[PDB]
């Protein structure tokens, strides 16, 4: 009801701006890579996939040549913001990951959702957490 | 994890 799981279910996985569309899945992780909550649909990620993401936030652009993997699926890395946002694309779907002071906020989308909407959902939550000192 | 802060609007 006020839990991390509620944050994911009600603030990441909500109907996007009344359009009738949703993210396919979402999660909130610590910057250390432990999951705080995820959606029932969030992919079966592996520990080294999460470490590579943590590395990409420390060494911007490391993944650009070879890709971002999550549950064995490859996303092509597109323009993000060093140490703060990682974006990726896979077909007409994608992924967006926003790092805060303490957390990383993941969003995964599939057509017809646009990358801008995923970015907007994940960044709105990420920015709120930063305001609460997280 | 830290405790969730109050959820936003």
């Amino acid at each position: 009801s006020g839990s991390w799981q509620t944050y994911v279910d009600e603030h990441l996985m909500c109907d996007i701006e009344g359009t009738g569309q949703h993210l396919a899945s979402a999660a909130i992780f610590g910057t250390d890579g432990n999951v705080w909550a995820k959606s029932s649909s969030f992919p079966e990620f592996k520990p080294d996939e999460i470490n590579a993401i943590i590395k990409e936030f420390s060494e911007p652009g490391a993944l650009a040549p070879t890709g971002l993997f999550l549950a064995g699926a490859k996303y092509m890395v597109i323009q993000g913001e060093p140490g703060a946002v990682i974006r990726g694309k896979k077909g007409a779907g994608g992924i967006c990951i926003k790092k805060t002071g303490q957390a990383m906020v993941f969003g995964i989308y599939e057509e017809p959702v646009n990358p801008g909407q995923c970015n907007m959902v994940v960044e709105r939550l990420g920015d709120y957490l930063v305001d609460q000192g997280m | 994890p830290p405790p969730p802060p109050p959820p936003p609007p």
